[PDB]
Parts: structure tokens; C-alpha cells; sequence
């Protein structure tokens, strides 16, 4: 999972 | 927005679109190129092409469970462009370029379109 | 193999198929979740998730138009999921946590389920 | 396009  | 992504999930949906098609499950058109039939999804058609993207939007082809193409079209060219549709990676050689990029112009795959133009230009 | 692998491919895929439901193409289920409908397609709903992948590879259930999910599903929390199954954005708030936990436990869509549970961890 |  990222902070797009 | 404030949304967290999860960077493998786009790729993790056409593994499972793909393994769908494998089975013949809910795949919903047969396309016919000369002698040979190719089961699909009329979704991830649509999401791929658009020669396809305009047949299924269109109000009577939507309903069609057959789609023949035009008969100057390789059955083994389209059949490496709908393995690209499903999975990402393109089977691009030396003895099929041609009719890779004759498919891709027709099933209007830009991206396609171009490496061919690339690759073929480099060879020259 | 020797093939070239495009990138952007999966994530232009599932950009199309969210262009596809945003307008209602070729949506072929409507998943209802108390008073709320959701129309979907059935092909992304069994890539995305456990649960649909086992309610559309049965016999019966995938001929089925409408499909009723278990009343204590928060309608919220399924759209949630439903805005991540086709764009890998994933709205998590403090507000809806427990709700998309819950919803992705029953829809059997573990990377949402293992994403909340760290974010609910590190609350504690 | 890559090698993948
Ligand atoms: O080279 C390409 C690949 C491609 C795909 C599509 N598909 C869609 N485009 C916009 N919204 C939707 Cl809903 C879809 Cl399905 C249209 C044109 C092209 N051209
Ligand atoms: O957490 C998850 C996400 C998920 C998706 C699916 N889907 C598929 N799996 C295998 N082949 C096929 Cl053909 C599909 Cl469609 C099944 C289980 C789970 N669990
Ligand atoms: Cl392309
Ligand atoms: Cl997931």
C-alpha cells in the first residue's frame, strides 16, 4: 500500500 | 482525496481476468478470424481497443455473441494482441511483426501500434 | 518467453472497465446491500473478491441479475470496496474502518482486510 | 514497453  | 493505493491490484485483477478466460468463464463473445474462434470478454476488449470499443457500444453489435473480422486479418496476430489484452506482455518476433502491427492498426492498439513502428524502424 | 511487458497496460485496463460502470456499459449484475444498488460488472466483482468469485463459478448464481448481500453489510463500506475493486484507491477514514474491515472480511478481499487491521493496530 |  502506498499514498498515491 | 485523502485514499491509500494498492500498487499491485490493477495487475492482480487482469491475472484473475485472465485465469477467467482460460476457463471459458462468463466470457461472452466469440470473435472469428477466418478459420479461428477466440472466446473473450466484451469488457476487457472495450478496455483494450478501440475497433472494439466502438462495435460494443454501439445498440445493435452490443448484442452480437459472434464478431467476424475483416478477412485480411492473421488469426495467430490477433491471437498474439488478445494474449497482450490479458496479460501486459507482447509476443513481438521478428516473423510476426508485420501482422502484429497489420492487427494492431486495425484493432486501433496505439500502444502496440507503436513499439511495432520502433522496433521495424530499428531493423531498417 | 521473449515478450515485452507494457507497463501501464493493467492500470489503463482497469481505468477503461471504471469508464465502463461509470456510464452503465455492459454492467451485467446489481449487487444489492439493504435500501442501496450497485451495478457492477460480475467479471471485476470474482477478480476482486473471494466471495463473488465462488457466487458466480456456481451454476445457479451465475445466471442470477441481482444478487442480495447478508443485511448487517453497511451500504457505505460496500462502496468503498466497490470504488477500489475498479481503480486500487482504497478511502480508509477513521469514520469507516470498521465498516470496509467488516464488508472486506465477508467479500474475502484480504489486502483490504490486512490494511485495516495495521491502521487499526497503530490506532490502538 | 520492458524486458520483464
Ligand atoms: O489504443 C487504444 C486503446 C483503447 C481503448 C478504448 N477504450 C475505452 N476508452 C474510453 N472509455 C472507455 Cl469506457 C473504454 Cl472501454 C478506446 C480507445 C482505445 N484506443
Ligand atoms: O482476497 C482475495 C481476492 C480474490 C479473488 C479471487 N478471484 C479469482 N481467483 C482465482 N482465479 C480466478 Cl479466475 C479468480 Cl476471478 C478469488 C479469491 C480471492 N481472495
Ligand atoms: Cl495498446
Ligand atoms: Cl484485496
Amino acid at each position: 500500500w502506498v499514498i498515491p | 482525496d485523502s485514499c491509500i493505493q494498492f500498487t499491485r491490484h490493477a495487475s492482480d485483477v487482469l491475472l484473475n481476468l485472465n485465469r477467467l478466460r482460460s476457463r471459458d468463464i462468463l466470457t461472452d463473445v466469440v470473435i472469428v478470424v477466418s478459420r479461428e474462434q477466440f472466446r473473450a470478454h466484451k469488457t476487457v476488449l472495450m478496455a483494450c481497443s478501440g475497433l472494439f470499443y466502438s462495435i460494443f457500444t454501439d445498440q445493435l453489435k452490443c448484442n452480437l455473441s459472434v464478431i467476424n473480422l475483416d478477412p485480411e486479418i492473421n488469426p495467430e496476430g490477433f491471437c498474439i494482441l488478445l494474449d497482450f489484452m490479458y496479460t501486459s506482455r507482447l509476443n513481438l518476433r521478428e516473423g510476426n511483426i508485420m501482422a502484429v502491427m497489420a492487427t494492431a492498426m486495425y484493432l486501433q492498439m496505439e500502444h502496440v501500434v507503436d513499439t511495432c513502428r520502433k522496433f521495424i524502424k530499428a531493423s531498417e
